[PDB]
């Protein structure tokens, strides 16, 4: 039962997914002024399941666009980027402790 | 107070008495035996020193643990301990001397038979307890700070070789005369015919009688041990000036 | 009571004194000495090896002292885990079963000697302090081990004397009796089922 | 007061501590994986409290093991 | 004995804390006319003390009201006025309260550094001979 | 004077130090929980002072313990 | 003894209450403009009892037809105090394990 | 409830610590060393075969005779554990069962009876005793078996020593040491009989 | 010879004086705002001499007080406290190495 | 009345003193054991 | 100039490591053991006194005869050094000199000449020769002196044995070994004259 | 496929730990060591050549007799390895072949047959047996071959001892030990025959 | 490009590690020790001089006889090295050259011939042979030379032993052991001939 | 075989190249106000290959204001920031190579 998949849990996959989410959020912030650009969103539950056992969605606007067709709510995008950054760090702390716990068990110190 | 004084004194008040106690054990007959492990002996010395600590007077504070005078103190504690230990070895090996002289005269390992039995005498008569009582008494009448074995003590301890032979001969004189007279009687009685001789035939006759005489020796050996222990104990008290 | 941080430090420190407790309080001392004496009795010097001698003693000292561990568990370990007793009381509750075992396995004469040397006035044997009982226990157990061990030595010394005298009877004074006696020394021990006989008596010797 | 009885008793005492450590580690891991997967009703404080408990529990397990192994080596390597 | 610096720095932290509480009360009651003319609020100030009979701790010896005369205002409309239509107000000076706020905060944080650095010296002492 | 008096004096020195360390640890614990529960008569400065002294006091306790064990481990590895 | 309940004290529960308190204050600030919302206050002693609730705040001034009893001056101060005390609770509870680990490892 | 990965790593890293104990107690290493130790003393040479060479041959011998038990452990416990067929405790029990069968096969009843009574547990069949009470009974049985084998091997060299000592006494030269004049014949007997092969074969054969 | 005094030198007395100086300097910093308090100075040479075998010095202000009467120059106190801590760290290293060398010689390790 | 410097100095002095007396005791005993195990 | 405390400790521990050598190469231990070796060999006992007590008696005898020189070292070297009257370098020299003087009192001129020429050095006074060359000359003289004493001790026991053999042969019994009969007579005459006390006087006093 | 640099260092550092084992098991050190012990026993001196000198000569000789094997290891294994012509896998296998060839040439069929049947493996030809089945067989044959060479050297010294013992017995002195008288002639026989050159040359030549 | 200071220290610390090997193989220690061993066994005393004293005497003798080569190393390899005049590689060669020359003066050409062929190197002049070949040749020559000197010293003690046995057999007391009576005469001859000074002088003069 | 060229890999050369790239970006930022200066870049793929087995001009996004300087300062900051991040990673990789190498030769 001693295997990296069993020891590292889902934290070996969550870090990559939250990095993907940061890229999706960042390109929405950068493309905020581009007309015709639809804000993209990444489902966390689907992406995590796909990574665990081996296509970004569209974000519905809360208000109509002012005539450019761009549906990026830059007020909302900043909030999601901040949350993803904190959760990305938390997953790093979880995953980092997985290797440290294995090392201290192996080395006995 | 400055904590240096409290901690240093206890180490000085414990290890220095322990060194004398431990040094006596490593040279002692029973505790210095090859059967017991050093760890068991080490714990015994640690436990004895801790228990007899109240009877040990406080060591002088003038001598420092880290100084050449303190280094000399450690050495002279061992010399006292080895002095008591060698006395016990002197007695047992004298009985080993008694065993081998009988065996040699028996036309012949017999020392081991006497060595084992004498060890039983040492244990049965509580000889080990008396030695432990002697070393703690040594702390009283021979203080750790000022005091060590003088030249006269060395000469008295060096003169115990004569004590060995005189005591060993005294124990075996009756038997050794018996061994000689029967062998001489056997020689003269069979000297009429030089064809028989003795050689190996004499070897068999001599050893059978020699074993039989050793049976007589073990019959009255206990009284000799009691007198021998009194001589040895008096020497030990002389060393510790008791 | 001591703080949680301190009482964790206390048990952790004495966890490293467990070998010390075994050697000078339980039945490990007597068995090892008897094993060592019997090893020297036969011509083999280190054939049983030290590790095997210790391993047998560790198993024996657990079976024989099993009643001691039972009382310590139910009187000290169990009350402490239920918060029915404090740290110091639990530690004292463990000393009593072990002090009773040591007191009954010593010699009066040795305890009389040690109380005189310790300079403490105690009227009855069953009230002596543990500081003086521990050295008295090992001193008495050493005497018992030596007396038991050397009696086992006697039959193997009998074989040596018989074979040596027989060899000297024929004039073969140069043949070493020890090499001739060695096969017969081993046979005596295996015919009497020695490895079971000594352990059975050693186990039954304690109380 | 039998050898098998006490042997079982200390085994029961020993296996209880091991199970207690295992419970803390499984609970710590369960809290971490629920928070990490995105469950809303899991607080970071509960995650951090549990994983601190498991680290202390596992640290005690290793240290106790080292004491026992050293004690075993001390008795086996003694110069009998 | 082993923590003499902590007792002095810590005493300053408690001493400077009281001075900030006193400043907060003076600014929060700078416009409290209250009633009468002797129950009117007056600016309070802590008194620091040092008993030099090693280390000299700082001890607050009580709160003392300022001796500045009350600020009189002509207002024959407030029902709590007097015969001449005067309401006496607390003798709180904003400029001196701002300076005390600056002085108290900086001095309080200075003792934090000394107390924090004092612990480091104690920790390094434990490493002597290692 | 006897050697037991020196041993008792050394024992009382260790007991006094342990009580002093224990007193600081309990004093820090009360001040921590008094400020944590929401009592307004406790200052954060005094709490930090209290836990600073208890942490230093316990660290001194650890250092003395390690030296005592190392000396004992040194002692048991000696010719005898 | 020697259990996590006694080793950690009540600092294991205070961190949770300071999180719940911060959530309620965040709700009050957000719902300050929505009419009919009544400001919710959390009683600290209640979660203390729950360790060993969600009340209403009576206004100091009348409403203006909204019925909303949220004072944004009060909420900001109560959020600042809770955040400062929350960090102290983390420091207290964090050092409980740091001392606990040092006792076990001896280093 | 299977143990966590960290505990399982810590559990089997402890087995490596106790590995020397298993070899000297639960394996065939004890008997083989003893028999060759007595065999060395039977011949005149004191320490010619050397301790390290004796241990080296013993390690190869104990590896070859314990291969069926090692193979059974792998094919019953290690492979299911690596393939996630059984849990940690079941794998531990599956590994212990072939080991217990080997010790019980080469033990004595009286030795088992001696230890079950002292421990104080009910026994009705041999295959119910705990490993705590089987280990001291097994090593005692091995020592008795090793002594019996050593006695047989000692006898032919004892006969040579008696013959050569008696012949020298027949001519009357008592001072000439039999030991020096017997060592070449003791060594030669071990050669033309090819002792180093049949004795090791008997040791391997004795365990099966 | 072969004594702790001749071996440790003056590195044992110096440490005590440096801790004494830090207590004096910290007192001046704490009592900076107390009116009428006079800054206290410490002579290292005299204190070291007294420590080796076994009065009030005041610090002259650089500028007049603003009326309170306190002559504590907090700019100087911080500078002296920083210097005292560095020299105290060196003294611990100097004294600590005395014991390590003594242990090294008595054990040959 | 005491400080950490005095405690640490006392600890270091005790450690050096204890290490000194143990090694000298060890050296003397080893010297004694060497003399005892010699061919007379 | 004077050695530091750390360096003096290192020198002290070094001399403790070489302490067995100083006993058996510089003190009187070699002569006493050799003489006592002859005494054991002269009598019919082979290992009966055993090696342990002979060394222990020899050690105590050496401490007796080395007491004047050891006290002279104590007074001249240790006392000024403990009181810090002199430096470590001169204290070491002050301790070396009494040992050199004692070794000169127990050596011969011929032995010194051989080794001083062997070392290939230049010297004119025996009093300032290096201790590295004095040691081989000292023990060489000690071995020769011990053989002289041992030869004198061997003669009376040879005298007794030859008389007993002649008596037995003269009586006609050519079949009895003289050793068994002579051994009690050698032991009896060793006791009633108090032989060891006489040997102590001629051995301890032989140095002077 | 190829082992990483970190793993290659770990394997190489591992073999240095087992270097003493490979010397006494897989080289000519053991046979030369045994023969000198028997040769020393044959002469009257039991500790005159000294263990350190004998092992020192054995180490020098085993360096000379294993040089063809070591050079083949250098040429076949190391040189392609250092020039990156073969992988770490091939280099280790190429190093093992000359060492296996040396041990196969000095072994005995029966010893190989004994361990092959014991190991339970299906072997068609001796030149492809596993290393674990060759090392116990090689050391077994070396010990047997060492005894045969020792018996050859023991006879000439035994004959001298028998000759001198009978001559002394003819003249009627049955109490004089022949060992003392025989010793000068045992030494001389080893000298004028130039034993220390004859014996070592034969031991080196016994592996060709 | 001489070796760096870190490597120079590492080399010197390694040489101190092999210091017992250098003394027991590359010096005069072995020959003196063996000759003393033969002389001790020649007399009736088994181990009366004791092993530590014999080695202690040999250590001083081997230091004196090798003082010339030791000085030559100092004057040609140490002082130029300390004065910064020779590359550390050159200084190592300058130290090895006198040691090689000394070993060649005390070696036999037959020993060189067999070891050169054993090493299989094509070298003709008997001065540029490797230390790997020279050291076994030197120690072999020292053992053979020691046996020759040991036999030389043994003969007078054999003469005494035969005379005493013959005289005792003349009187018909065959039961009396010649060894007990022979020993005082062996001590007698060795002491009036001044044996200890004589043998150590000859051993010192032998190395030339 | 065991050698540093096979143990360290390309990380021994990558660290050096990024230091050069830091200088190239640094000299672009300093010369931002110097007229007539053309911003120069460094091709990492080509420079790394040259170092393993052994100064191009950047095109302006917009015309210069008239001085003749083609240094885009905001691009230089972005490139310097990325180069500093990857330089730290290169040090992390190369440094870990020695530490893992030391662990193998020491065994612990």
């Amino acid at each position: 039962a001693i295997s990296f998949d069993n020891a590292l849990g889902i934290h070996q996959h969550t870090v990559g997914v939250r990095e993907r989410n940061a890229e999706v959020i960042s390109t929405n912030i950068a493309q905020a002024n581009t007309p015709g650009y639809k804000a993209r969103g990444l489902d966390f539950a689907k992406e995590l399941q796909a990574a665990t056992s081996g296509d970004k969605l569209y974000r519905l606007p809360t208000q109509p666009d002012t005539g450019d067709g761009n549906t990026v709510d830059l007020d909302l995008e900043r909030n999601l980027f901040m949350q993803n950054q904190i959760r990305h760090q938390a997953s790093l702390d979880f995953l980092g402790s997985k290797f440290k716990n294995l090392t201290k068990a192996i080395k006995g110190e | 107070e400055y904590p240096t004084s409290v901690v240093l004194d206890w180490i000085a008040n414990y290890f220095w008495p322990y060194v004398r106690i431990s040094s006596m054990l490593m040279v002692m007959t029973v505790t210095g035996a090859r059967f017991v492990s050093p760890r068991i002996r080490l714990y015994l010395g640690l436990a004895i020193t801790f228990a007899v600590m109240p009877a040990i007077p406080a060591v002088p504070q003038d001598i420092e643990l880290l100084s050449f005078r303190g280094f000399m103190t450690i050495a002279e504690q061992m010399i006292i301990g080895i002095a008591m230990g060698m006395v016990t070895q002197f007695m047992i090996q004298t009985f080993v001397l008694l065993g081998q002289i009988l065996g040699m005269q028996s036309s012949l390992l017999l020392g081991q038979l006497f060595m084992f039995l004498t060890t039983m005498f040492f244990l049965a008569t509580d000889g080990h307890l008396k030695m432990l009582q002697l070393v703690v008494f040594s702390f009283k009448t021979l203080p750790i700070g000022s005091g060590s074995l003088n030249a006269v003590d060395f000469r008295e301890m060096a003169g115990w070789l004569g004590i060995m032979f005189q005591t060993a001969l005294s124990m075996s004189l009756s038997g050794i005369i018996a061994l000689l007279t029967i062998n001489l009687s056997f020689g003269v009685m069979t000297r009429a015919a030089p064809q028989l001789n003795i050689f190996s035939l004499g070897f068999a006759f001599a050893l059978m009688v020699g074993l039989l005489l050793c049976w007589y020796i073990l019959a009255g050996l206990y009284s000799h041990y009691e007198m021998f222990w009194t001589v040895g104990e008096a020497q030990i008290c002389r060393l510790i000036r008791l | 009571d001591y703080s949680v941080t301190l009482q964790i430090l206390a048990l952790m420190t004495m966890l490293g004194f467990l070998p010390a407790m075994v050697i000078l309080m339980t039945s490990f001392t007597r068995i090892v000495v008897v094993m060592s004496i019997l090893r020297q009795a036969m011509g083999l010097q280190q054939t049983p090896s030290n590790q095997v001698i210790i391993g047998i003693a560790l198993f024996l000292t657990f079976f024989v002292m099993s009643p001691v561990l039972n009382e310590i568990n139910d009187k000290a370990v169990q009350p402490y885990l239920n918060e029915q007793v404090t740290a110091r009381e639990a530690f004292d509750a463990a000393q009593a079963p072990m002090k009773a075992f040591m007191l009954k396995q010593t010699r009066i004469k040795d305890l009389e000697t040690f109380v005189t040397m310790s300079g403490e006035q105690v009227d009855n044997p069953e009230d002596v302090s543990m500081a003086v009982l521990i050295p008295a226990f090992i001193t008495s157990e050493l005497k018992t081990a030596f007396q038991i061990g050397f009696m086992l030595f006697l039959p193997f010394l009998i074989i040596d004397l018989v074979v040596a005298s027989v060899l000297m009877a024929m004039g073969m004074m140069m043949l070493s009796p020890m090499i001739v006696s060695l096969p017969f020394k081993l046979m005596l021990f295996v015919l009497v089922d020695g490895w079971n006989l000594i352990l059975s008596t050693l186990a039954g010797s304690f109380a | 007061a039998s050898g098998a009885k006490v042997g079982a008793d200390f085994n029961d005492l020993l296996t209880k501590a091991i199970n207690n450590v295992n419970t803390l580690q499984k609970a710590s891991g369960d809290l971490q994986t629920r928070f990490d997967r995105g469950d809303a009703d899991v607080s970071l404080s509960d995650v951090m409290i549990a994983r601190n408990k498991s680290s202390v529990a596992f640290d005690a397990t290793v240290q106790i093991r080292n004491k026992l192994v050293e004690a075993y080596k001390d008795l086996m390597n003694m110069p009998v | 004995s082993l923590f003499n610096v902590f007792n002095v720095t810590g005493s300053a932290m408690s001493a400077e804390s009281v001075r900030l509480n006193t400043t907060s009360s003076n600014l929060a009651n700078a416009d409290s006319v209250s009633s009468s003319a002797k129950d009117t609020y007056k600016a309070r100030h802590a008194v620091f003390g040092a008993e030099l009979s090693d280390t000299v701790p700082v001890k607050v010896m009580g709160i003392v009201e300022s001796d500045k005369p009350l600020s009189a205002e002509y207002n024959p409309d407030h029902p709590l006025a007097n015969e001449e239509g005067y309401i006496y107000k607390p003798n709180v000076n904003v400029m001196e309260e701002m300076a005390n706020m600056i002085s108290a905060s900086r001095a309080y944080q200075t003792n934090v550094q000394v107390a924090d650095s004092s612990k480091q010296m104690l920790l390094r002492t434990l490493q002597m001979g290692q």
